[PDB]
């Protein structure tokens, strides 16, 4: 009922359990949690697994208790990232930053972008011109130059230099791009996109889910290329507070593009709807995730979104993607907000039946789980309460064939329902019967219209898949 | 189970060697 | 570690008699089993757990 | 090289949490938040009273 | 020093809804 464990204990106990998985001992990882559980009482053992898990659900915001900690400590953890630096440099209330920026080595929150409507896309830009530029299916990274040293950031601030290079030595790229540099740049900043390459096409492999540009294989031929678009720092001067225009001016006079490892994004001056309508219709000829309009004269703003930067997909514009019906054929349970009932599903298409027959065998394409208002999960699951069957590995049910992802309670499609799922792309997989799963999958309807026996056959997914490359978005739009 | 040996499980406890016992 | 009577065992040794003749009965008997002795209600302590 | 975090039982900052959690208003969980955050630095300023190079903070708790 | 045990210290509308019992006694 009482524990003897101050928070310097604990810290410390936990430093062990991670730098001991560092290290791949896992005896000492058991004698640090045997030692927390020896001496700790139950509500702390609680609040441990919940430190563990990294959620604590306070219901309370984390801007919330940096705005109690001081008044300027979420502008110092949007440059800094790095809570040991908040804590100690705004340890007096009444004593505050003069001034708060970009510096060296310390990442910062990237600047993001937000959904457009084509319609009103020039009173977006204030009636002026406008970048349009295409959007690259990979990374986000920012690199930090200081002479020979090198560090890189992810989005939310997790170093990789370790994959990447901190030294012209060794890594992946910096070997390559360290000489890419002019002479009179030695400090520098930039922000861009992290992407494979394949030499031999000369073009970029786009990372829908595969050949892991997040961890580079030595034997695949593919490379890996630093897409910038953005520098925040260059000699001791400070980008972050000027406009676009000269950002992008600035850009050129860092380093001279060696095509394959570093590049430059191109940006196309733009001042009509119609010139972002092409744009996005060319990126679908292409088969290309879709395009981003930046305003000129739009500042560096961290961790802001919709701020002077947009961005358009197919998938945002109604009407342009195809859309699966599919049969549900297993569920899954959920996790705390969702608890007693079915949150995620397996969905299944059907096998062509012989000629005026209805299907008889289905095969697992993809798990579907959001889409859905918890009103909606409710009735589907007081629909399919009573028809629902425990899964057993064991004897699986004829009906339907499952790969190597099984669901925990399968239900006849006798007795299940058709569900219209719209999703980015297909793409190979090796968990499912089908060969394939969707990219990005969402419940659009629920269709009490459709029978069971209305389902997808392979023989149309397959003509779906071959149609656009796997792209689910084939079409241009129009006005 | 009765008269299970408390040393070593699985064997009978031995009664001790008596001797010539006469009648 | 009390003695009722004069001449008699305390609890202590009878339990040590019975553990070193058992420990004897094992080395005649079966020789590859296995024997521990631990003691509890002690000052010091000795363990992988600490307690 | 004395911490606060060297006195601080974790069973206060649990209990904190705890209240935090079981509270209707943002203003309670504000409020206890806030409480357990002055404690913590009227007890550093007690103890780093004659130190001048100071390396502690909160970020032990936070 | 004082220790850490001192310085803790540890409009709207109403709604109505009838309910009649359709039974044969009443
Ligand atoms: O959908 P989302 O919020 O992830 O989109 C933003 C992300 O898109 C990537 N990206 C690709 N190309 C660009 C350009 N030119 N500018 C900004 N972002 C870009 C980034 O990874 C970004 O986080
Ligand atoms: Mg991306």
């Amino acid at each position: 009922q009482k524990g003897s464990l101050t928070i310097q204990q604990v810290n410390d106990l936990l430093d062990s359990i991670a730098s001991n998985n560092s290290a791949k001992r896992k005896d000492l990882i058991k004698k640090s949690l045997l030692q927390l559980i020896t001496q700790s009482s139950a509500l702390e053992q609680k609040w441990l697994i919940r430190m563990i898990i990294k959620d604590l659900k306070l219901g309370v915001s984390q801007q919330t208790i940096f705005s109690v900690f001081h008044n300027d400590a979420a502008e110092l953890h949007n440059v800094t990232t790095d809570l040991e630096k908040v804590c100690r440099q705004l340890h007096d209330p009444s004593v505050g930053l003069s001034d708060i920026s970009i510096t060296l080595f310390s990442a910062f929150k990237p600047m993001l972008a937000a959904i457009a409507d084509i319609e009103h896309i020039e009173k977006d830009m204030k009636h002026q011109s406008f970048y349009i530029e295409t959007k690259l299916d990979g990374e986000r990274m920012q690199m930090h130059k200081d002479g020979d040293v090198y560090k890189y950031f992810s989005r939310n601030g997790y170093n990789y230099t370790d994959q990447f290079g901190a030294s012209p030595t060794e890594g992946s790229l910096t070997p390559f791009i360290h000489n890419a540099f002019k002479a009179d740049i030695q400090i520098c900043i930039l922000d861009g996109e992290m992407m494979a390459y394949n030499p031999n096409t000369q073009t970029f492999m786009q990372k829908g889910t595969k050949f892991d540009i997040k961890r580079m294989v030595e034997d695949s031929d593919l490379q890996t290329c630093y897409c910038v678009f953005d520098v925040l720092m260059v000699n001791n001067k400070k980008l972050g507070h000027e406009t676009l225009r000269k950002r992008y001016e600035i850009l050129s006079s860092i380093f001279t593009p060696i095509p394959g490892r570093i590049e430059i994004v191109q940006k196309t001056q733009a001042h009509t709807k119609n010139e972002v309508i092409d744009a996005l219709n060319e990126a679908i000829d292409k088969r290309e995730e879709g395009i981003m309009v930046k305003q000129p004269l739009s500042i560096y703003k961290p961790d802001k979104r919709g701020e002077g930067w947009l961005k358009i997909k197919p998938e945002y514009v109604s009407g342009l993607m195809d859309e699966l019906d599919i049969l549900i054929v297993g569920g899954y349970w959920g996790k705390g907000s969702r608890g007693g009932m079915m949150s995620h599903f397996l969905c299944a298409v059907a096998e062509k039946p012989p000629p005026g027959e209805k299907p008889s065998v289905f095969h697992t394409l993809s798990r579907v789980g959001s889409g859905c208002t918890m009103k909606e999960l409710y009735d589907l699951g007081l629909k399919l309460a009573k028809y629902w069957k425990p899964f057993h590995r064991k004897a699986p049910p004829s009906s339907i064939l499952c790969g190597t992802e099984k669901p925990e309670v399968y239900i006849e499609p006798c007795n299940s329902v058709i569900v219209q799922i719209k999703a980015a792309e297909i793409v190979p997989s090796d968990m499912y019967k089908t060969g394939c799963t969707l990219r990005f999958p969402r419940i659009e309807k629920i269709r009490d219209d459709k029978e069971w026996h209305e389902c997808m056959t392979l023989d149309d997914l397959e003509q779906l898949r071959g149609k656009a490359s796997g792209k689910l978005a084939s079409k241009h739009l129009y006005i | 189970c009765p008269g299970e040996s408390l040393i070593n499980p699985g064997f009978k406890s031995k009664k001790p060697a008596g001797g010539v016992d006469f009648d | 570690f009390e003695s009722q009577s004069e001449d008699e065992l305390t609890p202590f040794d009878m339990s040590i008699q019975c553990i070193q003749s058992v420990y004897i009965s094992k080395i005649i008997s079966s020789d590859r089993d296995l024997l521990a002795v631990v003691f509890y209600g002690t000052e010091k302590d000795k363990n992988s757990v600490n307690f | 090289s004395q911490t606060v975090a060297s006195h601080v039982p974790f069973a206060d900052l649990c209990s904190t949490l705890e209240r935090i959690q079981k509270s209707k208003g943002r203003a309670e969980k504000i409020r206890h938040f806030r409480e357990f955050l002055d404690s913590w630095r009227k007890f550093h300023d007690a103890l780093h009273k004659n130190h001048k190079d100071v390396t502690d903070s909160f970020y032990p708790a936070m | 020093m004082s220790g850490w045990e001192s310085y803790y210290k540890t409009s709207g509308r109403d709604s109505l809804i009838f309910l009649v019992d359709a039974s044969k006694a009443m």
